[PDB]
């Protein structure tokens, strides 16, 4: 997409994540795990549900119109009755083709955005205790048990407690 | 040095669909939905729209009163369905602006007939014909009144009829074209004549033309069919030397959602907002590919038979 | 503490507006402007377009030359405005395809009448009637010449009139259908006849039908109004046995921005390029909701009464 | 929006910034102030004025067209005259409805952009002397008087002179 | 020296191109491609569409068989080209709804004529005229048979001709309108006359009007031209008491992609899918400003003369 | 554009680059060089070629239609044949005008996007061994010969073998 996160610096998706659209995978001292993120998932879904309802509009509903098939050759007036209906169908076929094209381009780019937004939210939160590895993963430089991981996934991660521990693990003689 | 990794990722599906975008032509998202209804059941649901199956009767034959169409008298409808197997079994006729007369009656929505007493003086009424047999017995169109000679005489006729109600009135009448100058005198005694049907706002004048016509059900003649709308406070004014196929009354001409459609589709017990000639179709989708002829709350006809709207992110499965 | 905190942010307002987007139905921005014109003064501005208030005269009644329409001779317009209070007050007439004649005269944009002396012989000219009265004095359609018997004779006419100019000529002529057989012979001595009005390109034939018509203003007769256009180098050629309401000349007919509109709106002294039957509306918006009938540089008629185009960012306010 | 700054990590907008659209707000030892950014404000207005002018403008000038109303039942030809005009009206109503949805979706997204661009442009300036608190505010690790703050609102902020002081406040026995 | 600088950038060109966006009216990009095709050679390419050069004959004149148009008999086309230098050099005629008969014959795509033998009796055939000369030798339209009296007798013709084939049949015929009552009786020894042409589905009736018409190639008469289509199982019934311009057979009518266009452009041995009255144009672009009249696979006509689609990034050069 | 990279934090473009759409200029001990990045160049081209091919798409083959120029005054029926063709042309003109503006707006944004993607690719690649000068350039804090530079542009820069040298130059007395 235009944000380069889905099909971009995230090498692939997770078929095994069925409780959301965006989520966390972690590896720490107690083991490994996976957890969907509800905010980003609900953000993307509510946008796609919204545009979907505008598209299935619904309006129209016509009753007595013009005849559109003819069993006799008639000439001028019939040439017009056909040209009008033909003109209209091409114009609506165009609208329908362009609508799906524009919408799908936007459906992809917004789902790309929601991924990038969840990454930036996580980046700001970790502050100076983690480095971006480049694949949507963070290396967290301090002991971060399940409580610490959970405090990131919910938005209550206090970087200050781990800052001194993390800053030392980053700077030395590697 | 006990570190920990935290990875951010997304949603992936084994069974993605290809959608279409501004830049790519086929691209796999996790999920999409169809926007073009392309299938029908092939049957017309009998509700919510009040269907009136014309069967062997066309709307004009029902209007005029073809004897085998008597069961359509004073019938109302939301959608009249004309069938290809229909026919005519009364006097041979032809309607200039047939499409127009059929159009305005179809949109009126009813064949509600109201009789009126035209003061014809000196003329024998209720003319019959072998070509329009009502079971081996002779008769004519039910809503038309054939005037011919009374005691080897025909007086030049004149009648007024006003519209004192608050609604437009539709009058259907005709003019007879005998096939030989013989028949012309044996019916109206005169050699040829004029029929002058007028209102304050309209004017109609017909001269009959004697001459042979293609043999149909016994007779080589024909009737021409004309219509006249008389608004409130206006007048209908017949004036005729002969050859007049007189009206018996008017039809209430209304405006509404009513229409007409040609289709041989069977009518089934179900419910569907949208009707097409080849069957009722659903209208949950915004576009449809079944037929450009529709009636009711329908999707818009388009040339495409499929347009998938993506409802998910790009699917990037197991690499 | 060696501290400093720099914050970045965006502005906000208390009173934001809701707008439609691709994703959301109602979402609040800080400022939007309306794109649909939905209001009018109720009055028509008489500039920059040259308006012609028809008053009690239809464009057809001015064309033919009604007495009370005398004030429209040789007049021009960009938008002719027919009123619902309009009436006729001359001989009863009817016009086959009235809508077409009105349409073509309206787009022509003038009634500039040129006199022409046709070479009618043996026939009384300038016939008048009790219906078209210019005071107590009986007179007739100003642009039409009623031909009738002279010394109890009417000789079959034949008259030409070539178009020796560079532009199109428009002739408005007619045919008389009298109420009685008696009136036919008092005016034209002979029975019903043929009026044949052709050109090199056109061809028109009318057969007068004597009959009783709706009694109007003293007469139970009627006049069928027809028209003809003569190309440069072409020739108008009339051939009438009788029953001819002959033209006094031609109208010049060219093309341009002229048209016609039915409306009862008063006319003030303002300036608005866009006219609707409801009055002038300002064309500063790209769409409008006043009327689908428009004349001039107008917004395009849509079905919505409001489309708010957001002209600001999201409104995010307080906590 | 798609950049997640307005109605994003910026929790709300300053209802009392009357002199601009985007701007700064500070606290140093001297006092607390506020000032709008002319560059980002003018950027957003000129894009919105630009699209406004394309959307307003002429030209639709029509003079003699078909009759849109009818007092008489005429049938076939009037059926067509009605159908032609009705067909035209639905198509334009669609064009208008879609136009406003696209413009407003983009009007919102481009303003969300200009917020994020001013933020990133600022972080490129402070380089290694400040930290992103994640709410739209920077924490600056050196003494920055009002002339120093004012030097951030223009390209004049020379990070070289504050680098040594800032790094020490960032890294110490915490 | 402990240092290395890595700059990232994008390209530029010295000469950009201005394009339109949602935001700007003009903005520079490194590249664009035109979308409006607004030029042509001025020459209709004779392939891949079967072109037929009408030269001096309107399609109606070739249909009827004007002598100077005998080349065009039994021709086929995908596009018939009518030239502004076309003249008519036979008997004078006019066609009510000329436009329609021109439209339907042009869409049928051929002039394949099949001769049939009607059993005319007591009547002289192959009537010729001074106005329609085939080499200073009097003759008439090649597809119309002029009937007149034989030995002071014109017995009432009555003849049927059924369509016992798959293809529909197109018959062309006419009614002669003599100038004087003398010409009427000299040709048909009976005043007026009558022509009645019937199918089971259609009925055309014409009464010839005697009268002087504009002088053309020595005659003051004229011929009305009528057409009639007969579907399989139907019948063609002609009943004339005089003044019939009889047909000689039927035209084979088909339904294909054929049409007709007015131009004076020359025709070359090139190849182009899209044809305009200005010569062929390339259909590589999606829109064209050449002409709203096109034939075949063409770009859509728009009003803009240029619409540039950006094919590169913003062009930002040396500051 | 909306990503603020082209005509944004990169002051201007390089007229000296003709073998790519995006690239690298560098400066080290050995001197200067210039190389175009194929991956990003190709990515922006494939999209523009895609939309160019969707826009130029064979459609619209019509044969017998209505007449559109007339040489006689006929009124009602001709008024309609003109209103029909006129209504149609205005609609396709609007479709054409809007299509160009959307595709051109998107083309600019998406190319601006690919420049930003390449920058964020290079930034993550350098981890803690360089800093953003703001002009679109990185100041690398270690000795990086032409071979080293090559590994950066080519996904093979191993930041670990320079991290100690780099951090020593970034923090010290200066
Ligand atoms: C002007 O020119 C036209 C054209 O030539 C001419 O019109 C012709 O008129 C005659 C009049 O009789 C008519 O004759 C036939 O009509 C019937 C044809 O019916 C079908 O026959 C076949 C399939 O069924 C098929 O081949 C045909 O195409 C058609 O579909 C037919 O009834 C007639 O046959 C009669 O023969 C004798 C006559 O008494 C009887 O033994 C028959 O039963 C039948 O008629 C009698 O039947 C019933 C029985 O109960 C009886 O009650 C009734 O009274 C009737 O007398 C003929 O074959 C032509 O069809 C018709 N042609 C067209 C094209 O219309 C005009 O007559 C001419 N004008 C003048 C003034 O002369
Ligand atoms: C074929 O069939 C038609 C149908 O009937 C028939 O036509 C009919 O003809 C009669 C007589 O001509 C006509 O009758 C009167 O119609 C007028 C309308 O009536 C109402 O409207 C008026 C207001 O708009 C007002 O008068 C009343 O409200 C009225 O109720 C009516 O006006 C006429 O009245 C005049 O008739 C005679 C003529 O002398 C007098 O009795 C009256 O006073 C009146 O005016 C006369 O007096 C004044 C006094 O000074 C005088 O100045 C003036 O000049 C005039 O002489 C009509 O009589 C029907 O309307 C009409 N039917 C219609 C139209 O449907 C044909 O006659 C039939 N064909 C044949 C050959 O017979
Ligand atoms: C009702 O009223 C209409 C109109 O008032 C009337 O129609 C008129 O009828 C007359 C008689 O037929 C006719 O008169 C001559 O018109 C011909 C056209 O003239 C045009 O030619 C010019 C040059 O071509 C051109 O500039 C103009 O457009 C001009 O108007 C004219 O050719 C005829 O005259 C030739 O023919 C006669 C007959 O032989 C000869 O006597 C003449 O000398 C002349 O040329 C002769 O010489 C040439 C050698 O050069 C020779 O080869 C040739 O054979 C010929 O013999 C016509 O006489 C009017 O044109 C016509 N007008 C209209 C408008 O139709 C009706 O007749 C009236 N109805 C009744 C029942 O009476
Ligand atoms: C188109 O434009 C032309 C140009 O003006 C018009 O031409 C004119 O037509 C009229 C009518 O056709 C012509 O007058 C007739 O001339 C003929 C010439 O032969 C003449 O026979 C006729 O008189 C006959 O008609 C009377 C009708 O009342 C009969 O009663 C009478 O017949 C009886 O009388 C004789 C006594 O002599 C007895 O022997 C018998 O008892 C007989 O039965 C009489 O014979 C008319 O006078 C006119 O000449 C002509 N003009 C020109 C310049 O050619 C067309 O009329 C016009 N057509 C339209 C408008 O449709
Ligand atoms: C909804 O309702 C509509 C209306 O019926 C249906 O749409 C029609 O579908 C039929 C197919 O079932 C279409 O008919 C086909 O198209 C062509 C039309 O025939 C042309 O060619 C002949 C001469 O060859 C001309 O005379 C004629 O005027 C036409 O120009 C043909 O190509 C097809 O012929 C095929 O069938 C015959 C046997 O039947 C074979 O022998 C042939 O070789 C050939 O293969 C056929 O006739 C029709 O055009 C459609 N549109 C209409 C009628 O307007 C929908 O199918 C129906 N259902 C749905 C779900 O939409
Ligand atoms: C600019 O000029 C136009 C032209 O007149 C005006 O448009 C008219 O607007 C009025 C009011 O909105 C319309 O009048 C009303 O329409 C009602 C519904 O219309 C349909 O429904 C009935 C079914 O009952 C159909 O029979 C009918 O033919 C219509 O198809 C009618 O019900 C109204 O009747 C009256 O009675 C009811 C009682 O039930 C009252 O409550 C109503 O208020 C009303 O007085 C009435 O007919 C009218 O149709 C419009 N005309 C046209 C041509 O569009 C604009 O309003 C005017 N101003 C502006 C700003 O645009
Ligand atoms: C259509 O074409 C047909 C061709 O068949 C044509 O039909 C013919 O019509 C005429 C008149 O309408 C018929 O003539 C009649 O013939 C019968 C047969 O015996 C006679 O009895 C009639 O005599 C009466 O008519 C006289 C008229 O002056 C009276 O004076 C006399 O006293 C008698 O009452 C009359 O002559 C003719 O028979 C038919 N044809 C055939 C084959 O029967 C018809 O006219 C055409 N219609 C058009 C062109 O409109
Ligand atoms: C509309 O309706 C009216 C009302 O009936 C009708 O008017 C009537 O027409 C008849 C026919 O013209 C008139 O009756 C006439 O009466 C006079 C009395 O003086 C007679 O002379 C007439 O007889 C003629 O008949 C011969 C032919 O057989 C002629 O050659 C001869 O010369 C005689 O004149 C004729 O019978 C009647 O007077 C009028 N009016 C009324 C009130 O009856 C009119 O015909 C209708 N309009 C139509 C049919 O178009
Ligand atoms: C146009 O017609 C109207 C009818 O509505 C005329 O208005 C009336 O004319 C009478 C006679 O002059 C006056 O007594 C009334 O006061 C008028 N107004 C009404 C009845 O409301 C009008 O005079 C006619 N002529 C014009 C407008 O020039
Ligand atoms: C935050 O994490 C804690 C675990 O310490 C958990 O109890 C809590 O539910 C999380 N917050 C939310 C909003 O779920
Ligand atoms: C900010 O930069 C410009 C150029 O010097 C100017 O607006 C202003 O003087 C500067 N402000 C400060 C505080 O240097
Ligand atoms: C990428 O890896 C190293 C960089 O020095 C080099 O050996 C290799 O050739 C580079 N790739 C290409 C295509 O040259």
């Amino acid at each position: 997409g235009i944000f380069g996160a889905i099909a971009g610096f995230i090498e692939n998706g997770w078929e095994g994540m069925v409780d959301g659209w965006y989520g966390f995978r972690h590896q720490n001292s107690e083991g490994t795990g996976q957890a969907a993120d509800l905010k980003s998932t609900q953000a993307a879904i509510n946008q796609i549900t919204g545009k979907l309802n505008r598209v299935i509009k619904k309006t129209n509903e016509k009753f007595h119109q013009i005849e559109k098939e003819f069993s006799e050759v008639e000439g001028r007036i019939q040439d017009l009755e056909k040209y009008v209906e033909d003109t209209k169908i091409d114009l609506w076929s165009y609208n329908a083709e362009l609508l799906v094209a524009l919408e799908n381009q936007h459906t992809i780019d917004l789902t790309d955005s929601e991924m990038s937004k969840l990454f930036e939210r996580t980046r700001r939160q970790l502050r100076e205790n983690a480095e971006d590895m480049g694949n949507g993963c963070f290396k967290i430089y301090h002991k971060c048990d399940n409580a610490c991981i959970g405090s990131i996934r919910n938005g209550t991660y206090d970087h200050d407690i781990y800052r001194n521990e993390a800053l030392n693990n980053r700077f030395q003689i590697k | 040095n006990s570190m920990a990794t935290l990875c951010l990722g997304h949603h992936a599906v084994p069974n993605g669909t290809l959608v279409k975008t501004i830049t790519d032509d086929q691209i796999e998202v996790t999920n999409a939905t169809e926007l073009v209804q392309s299938s029908s059941t092939g049957r017309i649901c009998n509700s919510p729209h009040q269907i009136l199956d014309g069967k062997n009767c066309t709307l004009i034959d029902a209007l005029l009163g073809d004897p085998h169409c008597d069961d359509f008298q004073n019938k109302e409808w939301d959608l009249f369905v004309e069938r290809s197997t229909a026919y005519s079994n009364c006097y041979p006729y032809y309607v200039p602006d047939y499409a127009t007369l059929r159009s305005l009656v179809a949109s009126s929505g009813n064949l509600e007939f109201t009789q009126e007493s035209f003061n014809w003086t000196g003329v024998a009424q209720d003319g019959s014909s072998y070509a329009c047999r009502r079971g081996s017995v002779n008769s004519f169109f039910s809503r038309l009144n054939w005037l011919y000679n009374l005691n080897y005489k025909y007086p030049e006729q004149n009648v007024t009829m006003p519209n004192n109600d608050k609604f437009d009135k539709l009058y259907i009448w005709g003019v007879h074209h005998p096939g030989t100058d013989k028949d012309q005198t044996n019916l109206y005694v005169q050699a040829s004549g004029r029929v002058i049907v007028s209102t304050k706002r309209s004017q109609q004048t017909v001269i009959p033309n004697i001459g042979s016509r293609p043999w149909v059900r016994g007779v080589s003649s024909i009737i021409s069919i004309y219509w006249t709308i008389v608004k409130p406070g206006d007048i209908l004014l017949i004036n005729s030397t002969g050859n007049l196929i007189a009206p018996r009354g008017y039809f209430k001409i209304q405006s509404g959602k009513s229409s007409i459609m040609r289709s041989d589709a069977h009518i089934d017990e179900c419910n569907s907002e949208c009707i097409t000639p080849n069957g009722s179709i659903p209208n949950d989708k915004p576009f449809q590919n079944v037929n450009k002829i529709t009636y009711g709350a329908c999707p818009r006809y388009v040339k495409q038979n499929t347009l998938k709207l993506a409802t998910g992110m790009r699917n990037v499965p197991e690499k």
